[PDB]
């Protein structure tokens, strides 16, 4: 479970991502795309190079659920219930991606946050990923 | 790194096997066992239940086109990337397969050849077809880009 | 995640076991160690032979928590509280291990319970153990 | 299998990271990330906290050990295999080291990177360091029995 200071790691951390939460979803996922080429399968219709406004797009809404589940972070499978249903039903990513984008967008975040991105908050946000994961591959069998 | 007793063991059991059979088998219970695996067969008809999904002869017709061509690869155990290649490219080209369902498929396999062949899919048996389920799968990732 | 379905498909499936436990347990160890030369790294201690009492013992017990599971399915955290402990706090072996047992386990049962492995019950058995490798995982961080 | 290109931003990169620093704060990040890999160091003292663990001098010092041996690698990168099959014998037979934890450091490593280096860790750098770090632990991996 996400911890007390857990919780005030990831609010800080997303806190001060702020505005800038859309543009590091669109490098989050231009990371994965490039690190974890086999992500890629998902998205066959998008083109993917540098800059692509599909990806910029797609990084915004990722962005948008992330901020969604800090807001709701006592009550995330309900927040992300939409989600859960669309990634179970229909996208029907294979789970294993999900550790590939959580990765890629703690890169990010590091890449950006040189004064938060402290071991602890790290290991908090790294728990904050795997759970949101978790609660979005939740009802896939 | 197979070695020379288990390739033997591993073309021994496969003797025993009746590949359309198995096929359809393997994976039907892949979609059945992970139905997000079923995103690739929206056209093949019912999928509602696990008795739908076993019995629909597209799923056994596809079960029997991919079994089949597992078996033929079992014939060059060494160069599954070789034998793989050009199917490797296909799968990421223009199928869009995530590797990863090669390895959930490899697994689903190895319940079925236990759940066949019970006693005589022993643990050495098993470690054997291992190796070959992970190979293969390795091979068919292997021209991902 | 556990369905009533789930519940029931393991407990019918797990009934069948019975006497057989320390032995179906003893097996997927040895499953294990062969398959996934890796998780012997956990077992240095053991005299890891074929037919070892040591080995014998362990399945015993492997086998004992999932009876204990299966007669609370319903309440797997609480029944299974110290041995989520122990494997936080002292074992420390690497979730992904508890994906290699759980394969073993499920081989094991399918090689011995042929009329019982139906393609539903398969999936049942999958989910149960991931659930139980979820509460072994509960509180690793 | 890197390409030529990955290996020039691997090179370039590397050329700046202070080896000791990095290694003691990877090392020391790996055991407050997956606090469970403290398994493997008992005897290196307090590790209570985050705090703790970051500043204990012997993290340190064996993070300065372990990046080193990276770093030795790094001139290697087309055989990761031979070159690391001694330390695999060794974290094999002596330490009793799971290999997933190669890949757990290597991943906490590109954090380390991302971190330290900021916007020059561009996701193409990642990519390169990404495999470096996967053909390591491989390698790593490769003399398990
Ligand atoms: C942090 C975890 C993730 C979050 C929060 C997330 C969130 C979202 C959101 C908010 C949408 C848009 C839904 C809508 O249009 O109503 C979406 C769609 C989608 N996601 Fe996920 N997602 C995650 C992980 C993944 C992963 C790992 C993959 C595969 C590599 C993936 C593949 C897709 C695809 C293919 C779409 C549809 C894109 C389109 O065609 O517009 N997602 N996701
Ligand atoms: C043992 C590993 C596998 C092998 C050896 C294999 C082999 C093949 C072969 C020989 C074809 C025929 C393509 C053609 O006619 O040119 C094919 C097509 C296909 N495969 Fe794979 N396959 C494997 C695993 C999978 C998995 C796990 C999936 C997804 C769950 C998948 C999805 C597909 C799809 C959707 C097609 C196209 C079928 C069609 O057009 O009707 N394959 N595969
Ligand atoms: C199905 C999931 C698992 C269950 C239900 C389970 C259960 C148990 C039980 C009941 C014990 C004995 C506790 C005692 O003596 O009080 C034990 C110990 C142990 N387990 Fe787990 N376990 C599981 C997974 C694993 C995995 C995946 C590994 C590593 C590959 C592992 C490694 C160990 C080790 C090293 C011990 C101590 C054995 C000894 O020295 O006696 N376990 N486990
Ligand atoms: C990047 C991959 C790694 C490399 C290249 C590496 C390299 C090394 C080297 C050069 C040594 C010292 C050899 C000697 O004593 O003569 C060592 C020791 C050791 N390593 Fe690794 N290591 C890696 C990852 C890990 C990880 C991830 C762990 C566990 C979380 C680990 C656990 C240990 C332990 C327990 C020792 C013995 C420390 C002691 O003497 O008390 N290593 N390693
Ligand atoms: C029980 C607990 C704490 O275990 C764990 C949680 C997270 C991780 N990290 C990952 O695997 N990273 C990871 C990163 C990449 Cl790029 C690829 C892959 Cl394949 C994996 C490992 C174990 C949990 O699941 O919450
Ligand atoms: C969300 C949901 C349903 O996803 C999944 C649950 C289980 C699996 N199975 C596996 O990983 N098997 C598996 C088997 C082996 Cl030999 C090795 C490895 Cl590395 C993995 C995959 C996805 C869940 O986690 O419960």
């Amino acid at each position: 479970v996400l911890s007390p200071a857990d919780k005030t790691n990831v609010k800080a951390a997303w806190g001060k991502v702020g505005a800038h939460a859309g543009e590091y979803g669109a490098e989050a996922l231009e990371r994965m795309f490039l690190s974890f080429p086999t992500t890629k399968t998902y998205f066959p219709h998008f083109d993917l190079s540098h800059g692509s406004a599909q990806v910029k797009g797609h990084g915004k809404k990722v962005a948008d659920a992330l901020t969604n589940a800090v807001a709701h972070v006592d009550d995330m499978p309900n927040a992300l219930s939409a989600l859960s249903d669309l990634h179970a039903h229909k996208l029907r990513v294979d789970p294993v991606n999900f550790k590939l984008l959580s990765h890629c967008l703690l890169v990010t975040l590091a890449a950006h946050l040189p004064a938060e991105f402290t071991p602890a908050v790290h290991a908090s946000l790294d728990k904050f990923l795997a759970s949101v994961s978790t609660v979005l591959t939740s009802k896939y069998r | 790194h197979l070695t020379p007793e288990e390739k033997s063991a591993v073309t021994a059991l496969w003797g025993k096997v009746n590949v359309d059979e198995v096929g359809g088998e393997a994976l039907g219970r892949l979609l059945v066992v992970y139905p997000w695996t079923q995103r690739f067969f929206e056209s093949f008809g019912d999928l509602s239940t696990p008795d739908a999904v076993m019995g629909n002869p597209k799923v056994k017709a596809h079960g029997k086109k991919v079994l089949g061509a597992f078996s033929d690869g079992l014939a060059h155990l060494d160069n599954l990337k070789g034998t793989f290649a050009t199917l490797s490219e296909l799968h990421c080209d223009k199928l869009h397969v995530d590797p990863e369902n090669f390895r959930l498929l490899g697994n689903v396999l190895v319940c079925v050849l236990a759940h066949h062949f019970g006693k005589e899919f022993t643990p050495p048996v098993q470690a054997a077809y291992q190796k070959v389920v992970a190979g293969v799968a390795n091979a068919l990732a292997h021209k991902y880009h």
